[PDB]
């Protein structure tokens, strides 16, 4: 049926047979979760293996079986034929050395069991960004993807709870896509807040002054509209062109990048790079030009670069 | 629940005829039958001392210091504060009823009997149990199962501060009162003593090697 509700019984069935218990569930997990941790690097000494290596061993027995094959370094390997060789080699670690597999087994399974639990934190963390750019099951899959990511890190050795910890990476990722997939263009990571401040002041004028005031952003219409009489017309229909080959793109950049390091270089480069990427790096300014001299030399030394740049004497 | 089943060894005197000391006696079971009355010299004096139980009692004498006399008192028998020393003239004034007892939470182990003329000297094995608890917080974690023993160094529940953790004391059994709920799983327990095991997560029916 429609999947409004669905993943919403879904998470609220599971949250509600597991709502952690904010001290004795939720603490108890975070440090099965560290008990692997580590169980997990004394593994990696005893068997000289990569411990990410480990922790994915755990992670295949614990949910049953899967495919899902990938490693930082390490991209794939046999799966199902050598997860149980790793398996058996732990069989073989004696009574000293199998009590940090079955601690390593027990941390990542309630890792899951954490996860899974702190879900409806989720869907009132992404309850906040409905209008944004994305839609809801975006927004709590980008979210789940962050209280994932918070689990990589949580230390509760220093006592504050994991429902606050895991707000901030959660409202991390979330922000995190909506400056990346709400429209066609990779957005800025600025311009979020610039263009959303903006809608915030223009509602809080429009309330009053009832005036359109004086002193890169607009929202794409596609391509196929019934345009008329709401005809059977589609909007790119009426759209002759301009040109085929766009010259002048190519063979003027290629001179005009070389030609450009050419004189960048024959005049000092503390002169000529204060510019070459200020105007052209990342942003504009000149109250901050100065990587350490007054705004009054930078001008000075600037625009006299420039000039003996310009013609040389 | 810590219980220190803290020892000790005190006398008695009985009817030296009456069968009135049996091993198949343990706690809460019986000693002596039907002397009417018990007045015989217990010899010693000392400063009155009595300590409570649920029902018992013991007597300690220290004289100066010492512990002169150690004399436990099966109840039944009607005891008398700060009487006696007036010739350590057969003090222990403990009126043998028709019943005896019968120490249900300390146990009597051993025996010894030095046997003349109308009493005997007994000495025995004394152990009651003492129930001392403690409160678990949060970040503590109970190391120890539902019942076992403990050293003087042998560690029992684990906080986040080294900050006055749940140490351990003289070997006591360690009970559980109070849990935060109950977990009512559907599985079968199988104890394991000597040797390692395979781990949580797999498949077993009834497998291999368990």
């Amino acid at each position: 049926k429609i999947s409004t509700s669905d993943p919403v019984r879904q998470y609220l069935h599971e949250i509600g047979q597991v709502p952690l218990l904010t001290l004795e569930e939720e603490v108890e997990l975070a440090r099965k979760v560290e008990e692997g941790m580590e169980a997990i690097k004394k593994l990696s000494e005893i068997t000289g293996l990569d411990p990410d290596l480990i922790r994915e061993v755990v992670r295949a027995k614990i949910l049953g079986s899967a495919r899902v094959r990938h490693i930082p370094g390490l991209k794939e390997t046999l799966d199902p034929k050598t997860v149980e060789e790793i398996d058996q080699k732990l069989k073989s670690l004696p009574k000293e050395h199998k009590r940090y597999l079955h601690i390593a087994r027990e941390g990542e399974a309630a890792r899951q069991h954490l996860i899974e639990a702190n879900l409806r934190l989720v869907v009132s963390i992404a309850k906040k960004y409905t209008g944004r750019g994305l839609s809801f099951l975006d927004l709590i899959q980008e979210g789940n993807q962050g209280l994932i990511r918070a689990v990589e890190k949580f230390e509760y050795k220093r006592r504050f709870k994991f429902s606050t910890y895991a707000t901030w990476w959660i409202r991390q990722a979330i922000n995190r896509a909506i400056a990346d997939q709400a429209r066609t263009i990779r957005i800025p990571v600025h311009m979020v807040e610039t263009i959303n401040k903006l809608s915030r002041t223009a509602r809080q004028l429009q309330q009053e002054l009832g005036r359109e005031p004086t002193y890169i952003a607009q929202e794409p219409v596609s391509l196929e509209t019934p345009i008329g009489d709401e005809k059977d017309s589609f909007y790119g229909d009426f759209i002759p062109d301009e040109h085929l080959p766009s010259p002048v793109d190519a063979a003027t950049q290629s001179l005009l990048s070389e030609e450009l390091e050419k004189a960048l270089s024959k005049l000092s480069e503390r002169e000529a790079m204060v510019l070459k990427l200020r105007k052209g790096l990342i942003d504009g300014e000149e109250v901050g030009a100065f990587f350490g001299v007054t705004r009054e030399r930078i001008r000075q030394i600037e625009n006299k670069a420039l000039r003996k740049l310009k013609y040389h004497e | 629940r810590v219980e220190y089943v803290k020892k000790e060894r005190a006398g008695l005197r009985l009817p030296l005829a009456a069968w009135v000391e049996k091993e198949a006696y343990k706690p809460g079971e019986i000693l002596a039958e039907l002397p009417e009355p018990y007045l015989f010299r217990a010899e010693e004096e000392g400063v009155v001392e009595l300590k409570e139980l649920e029902e018992g009692a013991f007597l300690v004498l220290r004289r100066e210091d010492e512990p002169v006399a150690t004399y436990f008192l099966p109840v039944g028998m009607t005891p008398l504060v700060v009487h006696g020393e007036i010739v350590e003239k057969g003090q222990p004034l403990a009126e043998a009823k028709g019943l005896l007892r019968m120490p249900r939470q300390v146990r009597a182990a051993q025996v010894e009997a030095e046997e003349e003329g109308e009493t005997v000297y007994l000495t025995l094995f004394l152990e009651w149990t003492e129930p001392k608890d403690y409160r678990v917080q949060p970040h503590m974690n109970v190391v120890v199962p539902e019942g076992a023993r403990v050293e003087a160094g042998d560690k029992i529940v684990a906080a986040i501060d080294p900050e006055e953790e749940v140490i351990a004391e003289a070997e006591g059994v360690v009970h559980l009162h109070e849990p935060a709920s109950i977990l009512v799983v559907k599985a079968r327990v199988y104890p394991f003593e000597d040797d390692v095991e395979v781990s949580t997560g797999d498949r077993v029916a009834p497998g291999d090697v368990l």
